[PDB]
C-alpha cells in the first residue's frame, strides 16, 4: 500500500541522515523534521521503531522488536556454540547495530566506518554479523617490528582468496596496525576502486594469474589474457571484498583521517556507533541483574529522586532504584574524570567494560556473601539446638556455664539476621563499585567518590550499613595476615590493592614507582611457581606459552613496551574442543590450563595509555599517602634510635596477631566440634573433655589482654615525642 | 498399564545424605526426582540412571516440604528459618526469599495453574502468595494448631488442610470440617478422576485423610461423610496417594513397612520391607514404572514396579 | 500409495527431553523412534504408543547424530566427546567406542550393508571406521574446515557430504563440488531411486542439498549441474527428505515450520507450524503413515499422515 511506502522512506531516512549524527538534540531534529515533511507531503504510518530486516522472511519485510530479539538470542546460543561463547546480552540499540552492519555487508563495497568508544563490542557485534550471512572474518595482527612487508604478504594473501578462490571475506580492524604512513595509502586505493597497483608484482602476479585461470574455469568464464582476467581479478574483489573499519571519537582524530583519506569518509559507509546511552545502561543493568534476587517488598519510596536514567516508572521498584543507582555510579566517574581534567591531572578513558566488571562483581559477591551468611547462621542454629538439648538434660552446669559466653553472643547474632539479608545488597553494590570504579584513584578522590555514592544511596532510601570498614567487608584476617606476611605494607590503600590483586575480573595494571607491589605480588603467588618477564625481553614470545599450558602464572613488565598479541588474552576468546580449551594467538594456536592468571605492571606512574589498554585492563595504583607514610617514617625514626624499643613494639605486633588468630580458630572450634555430633551432649562424655578442654584453651583472651596493656602503655614513649616530626616529614615529602 | 505395583529389591538405594528426609518427588516432566531434608538442603538424582546431579543450598533450617509447578521450571520449597524460597530449576538459584510466616512452615504447594502458591505453617495459618512478585495476597485461618500439611484440588479453587487439631478443614479458593478422627490428622491426598468411577461401584469432590491414628480414611468432600476407612497400619502413617490408573492407594507409616490397598476390596494387599527406620513420604509417578520412598534412615531408595 | 503427506494436529507430542534435539530417526523394524539431545543422551521411544522406551546413556558430551543398520541391531551415535560409540539396541549396551577425531564429530552413519561407518568433525576430515573392530580404515580429506555432514548413497560405491565451505563434496569410496550456494549448506540428501521418474517430468544420481540460504537445491551427481533451487523458506534450512515414492519433499527449516513440496511444479504446497522454537531435524517413517520431526524446544513431535 501508500503506507508501506512511507515507512521505506522514513526507514531509508533515518538510515542515512541519522546514523552519522553525534549528539541526541540532532537526532531529535531529524526525527521531528522527518515527521512533520511526512505530515507535509502525505497528508501506524510512523510506529516509533522503525524497523526492516530479512531475518524474519525471504526478503526484505519490517519486523517487530520482541521476536527479532528471541531469534536473535538463540541465533547467538549458536554463535556461542560455534565461535567465542563470550555471554553477550541484548539491550534495544544492539539491535539497531546489527540490522545497520547487515545491511551494508548486502550491499556491493559494503565498508563500514564505526566511531565508537573503545571496549563498546563495535569489533564482535560486526563479526556475530558476519558470521550468519556466510561473511568470513579476517583479522589482522600486531607483532613487535611490525613493518609494511608483513602487511603487504597478509593483503597478498587474503587478496587472492578473496579475488580468485572466490569466498566472502570481510576486514573488521582498527587503529592498532593503521598508525604507520605507508598502511594509509593501501586502503586509500582500496576502498575507492577495489584494485591497488604496484602491489603484486614479481612471480605473485605470475601465480595469481596461474590461481585466476582456474577460477575463471570454475566460474564458467573463458579468460585468456593478462589484462582481461586482471579486471576480472578486480570485479571479484568488488563483489566479494568488504572493509570495516572502527575508530575512537577523537576529533584531531577524525580530521586527520579526514585529510589523508577522503575515499575512507567518500566510500565507507558512516556509523556514529559512539558510548552506551543511559538508556543501554539501565537495560544491561536490568536484565544482567534479572535472575538475582534484590526484591524488597517493603520499599518505601523517598519524595525525592535522583533522576539519572529519564522515562523511570513513577513507581520504582527495589530492583529498579538498584539499577538506576548502577547507572549513577557510571555517570559518576564521567563527573570525577572531568574534575580530574579539569584540575590538570590525567584521565583514563571511561569504556562501558568497566560498568560490565561492575556488575559482575556484583553478582559475584552479592552470591558469595548471601552463602556465606546463611551457612554461618546454619551453624548458629544448629549449635544453639545443641546447647538447648544440654540445658534440657556438676559437671554439666559447669560445662554449661562455660559455654555461656559463646552461647549470648551467638544468640545475639541470630536475631539481626533480619538486618543483615536487609543491607547485603547495598553493601555489595557499595563494594563493586569500589572495585570496578576506583582502580585509578588517590585516597582522596576514592573517598569522595564513596562519598557521592553513600549520599546517592541515602537519598535513594537504600538500606546499607556505614559502621563497617571498606577493607574489613571484602576481606577477612586471614588473608589480610597473609598479605602482611608477603611483605605488603600495613596501611588500607594496599589492602584495597591486595584485595584487587585476588578479587577481580579483568587482568589487571600495576602503577608502583617502588617496584615493592612486584616482591609482593612475587611473594603472594610463590606457591604457584611465580616467574616474572617483560614485553622488551626476547624471550617473552617464548615465555608465553610455556606459562599459558602448564598455567603457571606470568608476570610481565614494561606496559608501555604493550604488544597487541595478548589482545585474545584480555578478551578470553577461549574455544572448547570437548575436554580442551584452546586459545588462539595470530602465529598458532595453544591450550589453557583451567587456572591461569597473567600479571602486568607499569613503572612510570605517569604513562597515558592508548583505550584499547584501557578498555580491557583494570587499574590499581600503589601510591603513598600521609598516614601510610608516616607509618615507615615513625618505624625507621624509632629503629634508628631506640633499636630495644622497636624490637619490643614488632614483637608486641606479632605476638598480638598469631594470638587473635587462635581466638578466632578457638571460636570456631567451638562452634564446629558442637555441631558435629547427634549423640546428646550430656550423654557423650569423651565430648565434655574437648567442649570444655578448648573453653579453657579461651583463658589466654587474659594473656592477650596483658601484652595489649603492654603495647599501649610503652607506645607512649614514641608516639608522643615523635609525632610532630612525623607529620612535618610527610608534609616535608608532599611539599 | 493401570496396574504396575511395587515389587522388591529396590532399584536403586541412594544414601548420599548426611540427615534424615521428609520430602520426595518426581519432577513432573523431567526423569528426575528431588529430595528434602533436615539439613537444610534439596538433593537432585536421577532416578533413571541413580548418579548424583547436584545439590541445591540456601535454606538454613529443616526443609519440611518441597512442591512442583506444572511447567517443571518453578520449583519450591519452604523450610523451618520461616522462609519460602523459589528456585529455578533451570538456572539453580534462588529467584526470590519469602517472609512473613510467624512459626515454622510444614508445607507449601504451587497451584496446578502455576500463578500462586499456598503456604501452611505453626500459627494455625493458610497464606497465598503471588509466585512472580513475592506479596500477601490473601490469608485463610480457622485452624487451631499446627497446619501439618495443605494440597489444593486439581483446579485450585478448594485447598484442603489438616493440622493437629484433627479436624480436617477444606474452604474454597468452612466449607467441610471432618472432626471424627482419633488422632491428629497428618496427610492428605485429593482423589484422581481415575478413581471416580471405581469409588462409585466401591461405595464428588472426593478426598483422603492419613492420621497418626493408624488408620486411613476416605471421604466425601461436598457433605463430608467418612467413606470407609483403611486399617492395618501399625504406626503414624505419614503419606497417603492413590495409584496413577485409582485402582490402588499407596501409603506408608512409621511401621517401617510400605502398605498396597485395595479400596474396593477393604483390605491391606501388598506390603514391602520399606525401611529399617521410620517411613517418611512416598510419591508415585504419573507415567513412568517407579515409585520412591526416602526414610528417616538417611537414604532413598527408588522401588521398581511390575 | 504415495501420497499420505503429514497434517496437524500431531499424532504425539514427546516431551521428555532435558534439553534440545539434535537428531530423530525411526528403527527399521520395531515401531520405535530414537532421538539424540544436547543433554549427552540419546532417548528411545514407542511413536505408536507416545509411551516412553528407555535411555541409552553413557556419553559425556553433546549426541549430535544417530544412525541405523538395516538389521536394526547395530545402532550408531556420535556426540562432542571426541568419540563414536556403537551399541546394541537388543541389549541397550555401548558394544564399543572409537576415538581419533581431533574435535567435535558431527555426523555418522552406518553403511547399508552394515561392514562401515562414516563420520565427519570439526577437523575437516572424514573417517571411515569397521563396525566390529573399530579400526579407522579410510581417511578422507580435502575440505577447508567443518564437515557438517556425510551421508554415503544407496549401495555405499559414493560418499557426499556438505562443509561450511558451502562446497557440497561427492567423492567414490574427488568426483564432483558442487559450489553455488550464496552461504554455509547445513543438509543434503540422496534422492531415491523412486523419484528418477518423476524428476524426468520435472526436468545420475540425484542429490540434495540444503543452505543457510533458504534455498534447498536439487542437482545432478554425475554432471555436476545444478537442476533446481526450491525457495521459500523464512529462515537456515536444517533438514530435508523426499517421499517415499518420490513424488514430493519434505523439509524443515528455523522459520519454525516443516515445508511439504511439490518439486515437479517447483513450489510450496503445504506448511505445517512445527514448534514455537528451531526445528532441528525431521524424519519420513518408511512404510507407515507418520513422520517425526525434532525441535531446539525440546519436544520430539510425531505427525500425523492422511
Ligand atoms: N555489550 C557487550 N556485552 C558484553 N561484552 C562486551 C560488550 N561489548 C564488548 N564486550 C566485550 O569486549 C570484547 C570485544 O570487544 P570489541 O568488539 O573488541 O570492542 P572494541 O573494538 O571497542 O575493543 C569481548 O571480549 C566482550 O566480552
Amino acid at each position: 500500500p501508500v503506507e508501506g511506502l512511507i515507512r521505506i522512506w522514513a526507514h531509508e531516512a533515518l538510515r542515512l541522515f541519522q546514523d552519522r549524527l553525534v549528539e541526541d538534540e540532532e537526532r531529535r531534529w531529524t526525527d521531528e523534521n522527518i515527521d512533520t515533511v511526512a505530515l507535509k507531503h502525505f497528508p501506524k504510518a510512523m510506529s516509533r521503531p522503525i524497523l526492516y530486516s530479512n531475518w524474519l522472511s525471504k526478503d526484505y519485510i519490517p519486523v517487530d522488536q520482541e521476536e527479532l530479539r528471541d531469534y536473535v538470542k538463540a541465533r547467538l546460543k549458536v554463535f556461542y556454540e560455534e565461535e567465542l561463547d563470550v555471554p553477550l546480552v541484548l539491550f534495544n540499540e544492539v539491535l539497531d547495530h546489527v540490522l545497520r552492519i547487515d545491511r551494508i555487508f548486502r550491499q556491493p563495497q559494503g565498508h563500514l566506518l564505526l566511531i565508537g568508544v573503545s571496549g563498546a563490542g563495535k569489533t564482535t557485534l560486526s563479526r556475530f554479523v558476519a558470521w550468519m550471512n556466510g561473511l568470513s572474518v579476517y583479522q589482522i595482527k600486531v607483532h613487535r617490528k611490525y613493518t609494511g612487508e608483513d602487511f603487504d604478504e597478509d593483503l597478498r594473501t587474503v587478496l587472492r582468496r578473496s579475488g580468485c578462490k572466490n569466498e566472502k571475506i570481510a576486514f573488521i580492524m582498527d587503529e592498532s596496525n593503521v598508525l604507520d604512513s605507508g598502511f594509509l595509502e593501501r586502503m586509500n586505493t582500496l576502498l575507492a576502486n577495489g584494485e591497488v597497483p604496484g602491489l603484486f608484482e614479481g612471480d605473485e602476479y605470475a601465480t595469481l594469474m596461474t590461481q585466476c585461470k582456474e577460477g575463471a574455469q570454475k566460474e564458467g568464464l573463458m579468460l585468456d589474457s593478462h589484462e582481461e582476467l586482471y579486471k576480472w581479478f578486480t570485479s571479484q574483489v568488488i563483489r566479494n571484498l568488504h572493509v570495516v573499519f572502527t575508530m575512537n571519537p577523537s576529533s584531531e582524530g577524525l580530521k586527520d583521517r579526514a585529510a589523508t583519506s577522503p575515499a575512507l569518509f567518500n566510500r565507507c559507509v558512516l556509523n556514529w556507533f559512539g558510548d552506551w546511552s543511559t538508556e543501554a545502561l539501565y537495560q544491561v543493568g536490568k536484565e544482567f541483574t534479572s535472575k538475582m534476587d534484590l526484591e524488597k517488598p517493603n520499599y518505601i519510596v523517598p519524595d525525592y529522586m535522583p533522576v539519572v536514567y529519564d522515562k523511570l516508572p513513577q513507581p520504582p521498584s527495589h530492583r529498579e532504584a538498584i539499577v538506576n543507582s548502577c547507572v549513577f555510579v557510571h555517570q559518576t566517574l564521567h563527573q570525577a574524570n572531568a574534575r580530574l581534567a579539569k584540575r590538570g591531572g590525567r584521565t583514563m578513558a571511561i569504556t562501558p567494560r568497566h560498568y560490565l566488571d561492575f556488575i559482575n562483581h556484583y553478582a559475584n559477591l552479592f552470591h558469595e556473601k548471601r552463602s556465606e551468611l546463611e551457612e554461618q547462621q546454619m551453624h548458629l542454629n544448629v549449635g544453639l539446638r545443641k546447647i538447648k538439648e544440654t540445658v534440657d538434660q556438676n559437671r554439666s552446669t559447669a560445662l554449661l556455664k562455660s559455654l555461656s559466653a559463646e552461647r549470648e553472643r551467638w544468640e545475639k547474632t541470630s536475631e539481626t539476621f533480619k538486618n543483615q539479608m536487609s543491607t547485603i545488597a547495598g553493601d555489595c553494590l557499595l563494594s563493586a563499585a569500589f572495585i570496578a570504579y576506583a582502580g585509578y584513584f588517590d585516597q582522596q578522590m576514592r573517598q569522595n567518590l564513596f562519598t557521592t555514592w553513600s549520599h546517592h544511596l541515602q537519598q535513594a532510601n537504600i538500606q546499607f550499613r556505614t559502621d563497617i570498614a571498606r577493607t574489613e567487608y571484602l576481606s577477612n584476617a586471614d588473608e589480610r595476615l597473609r598479605w602482611q606476611a608477603s611483605s605488603l605494607p600495613a596501611d588500607d590503600l594496599c589492602t584495597e590493592n591486595a584485595i584487587m590483586l585476588k578479587r577481580f575480573n579483568r587482568y589487571p595494571l600495576i602503577i608502583d614507582p617502588s617496584g615493592q607491589a612486584t616482591e609482593f605480588i612475587m611473594n603472594e603467588y610463590k606457591d604457584r611457581k611465580i616467574t616474572r618477564t617483560s614485553f622488551l625481553d626476547d624471550a617473552f614470545r617464548k615465555n608465553l606459552e610455556s606459562a599459558l599450558r602448564f598455567g603457571n602464572p606470568l608476570l610481565v613488565q614494561d606496559v608501555e613496551s604493550y604488544d597487541p598479541v595478548l589482545n585474545p588474552v584480555l578478551n578470553r576468546e577461549v574455544r572448547r574442543t570437548g575436554g580442551r580449551v584452546l586459545i588462539t594467538l595470530g602465529d598458532q594456536d595453544i591450550d589453557l590450563s583451567p587456572s591461569f592468571v597473567i600479571f602486568l605492571s607499569t613503572r612510570d606512574p605517569t604513562v597515558e595509555f592508548p583505550p584499547d589498554l584501557c578498555s580491557r585492563v583494570t587499574f590499581v595504583n600503589f601510591t603513598v599517602t600521609r598516614s601510610s607514610l608516616q607509618s615507615q617514617c615513625l618505624n625507621e625514626v624509632l629503629k634508628a634510635e631506640r633499636p630495644d624499643v622497636d624490637e619490643k613494639r614488632s614483637d608486641l605486633l606479632k605476638l598480638q596477631g598469631e594470638f587473635q588468630l587462635r581466638l578466632r580458630q578457638l571460636e570456631k572450634s567451638l562452634l564446629q566440634a558442637l555441631n558435629e555430633v547427634k549423640g546428646r551432649i550430656l550423654d557423650d562424655d569423651t565430648i565434655i573433655t574437648t567442649l570444655e578442654n578448648l573453653k579453657r584453651e579461651a583463658a589466654e583472651v587474659t594473656r592477650k589482654v596483658e601484652e595489649t596493656d603492654i603495647v599501649m602503655q610503652e607506645v607512649e614513649t614514641v608516639s608522643q615525642q615523635y609525632l610532630p616530626l612525623s607529620t612535618a616529614c610527610s608534609s616535608i615529602y608532599f611539599t | 498399564p493401570k496396574e504396575w505395583i511395587p515389587r522388591p529389591p529396590e532399584k536403586y538405594a541412594l544414601s548420599g545424605h548426611r540427615s534424615p528426609v521428609t520430602r520426595v518427588i518426581f519432577h513432573p516432566v523431567f526423569s528426575v526426582m528431588v529430595s528434602a531434608s533436615e539439613d537444610a538442603t534439596i538433593k537432585v538424582w536421577d532416578y533413571e540412571t541413580g548418579d548424583f546431579e547436584r545439590t541445591l543450598k540456601g535454606h538454613t533450617d529443616s526443609v519440611q516440604d518441597i512442591s512442583f509447578d506444572h511447567s517443571g521450571k518453578l520449583l519450591a520449597s519452604c523450610s523451618a528459618d520461616m522462609t519460602i524460597k523459589l528456585w529455578d530449576f533451570q538456572g539453580f538459584e534462588c529467584i526470590r526469599t519469602m517472609h512473613g510466616h510467624d512459626h515454622n512452615v510444614s508445607s507449601v504447594a504451587i497451584m496446578p495453574n502455576g500463578d500462586h502458591i499456598v503456604s501452611a505453617s505453626r500459627d494455625k495459618t493458610i497464606k497465598m502468595w503471588e509466585v512472580q512478585t513475592g506479596y500477601c495476597v490473601k490469608t485463610f485461618t480457622g485452624h487451631r494448631e499446627w497446619v501439618r500439611m495443605v494440597r489444593p484440588n486439581q483446579d485450585g479453587t478448594l485447598i484442603a488442610s489438616c493440622s493437629n487439631d484433627q479436624t480436617v478443614r477444606v474452604w474454597v479458593v468452612c466449607k467441610a470440617e471432618l472432626r471424627e478422627h482419633e488422632h491428629v490428622v497428618e496427610c492428605i491426598s485429593w482423589a484422581p478422576e481415575s478413581s471416580y468411577s471405581s469409588i462409585s461401584e466401591a461405595t464428588g469432590p472426593f478426598l483422603l485423610s492419613g492420621s497418626r491414628d493408624k488408620t486411613i480414611k476416605m471421604w466425601d468432600v461436598s457433605t463430608g461423610m467418612c467413606l470407609m476407612t483403611l486399617v492395618g497400619h501399625d504406626n503414624w502413617v505419614r503419606g497417603v496417594l492413590f495409584h496413577s490408573g485409582g485402582k490402588f492407594i499407596l501409603s506408608c507409616a512409621d511401621d517401617k513397612t510400605l502398605r498396597v490397598w485395595d479400596y474396593k476390596n477393604k483390605r491391606c494387599m501388598k506390603t514391602l520391607n520399606a525401611h529399617e527406620h521410620f517411613v517418611t513420604s512416598l510419591d508415585f509417578h504419573k507415567t513412568a514404572p517407579y515409585v520412591v520412598t526416602g526414610s528417616v534412615d538417611q537414604t532413598v531408595k527408588v522401588w521398581e514396579c511390575r
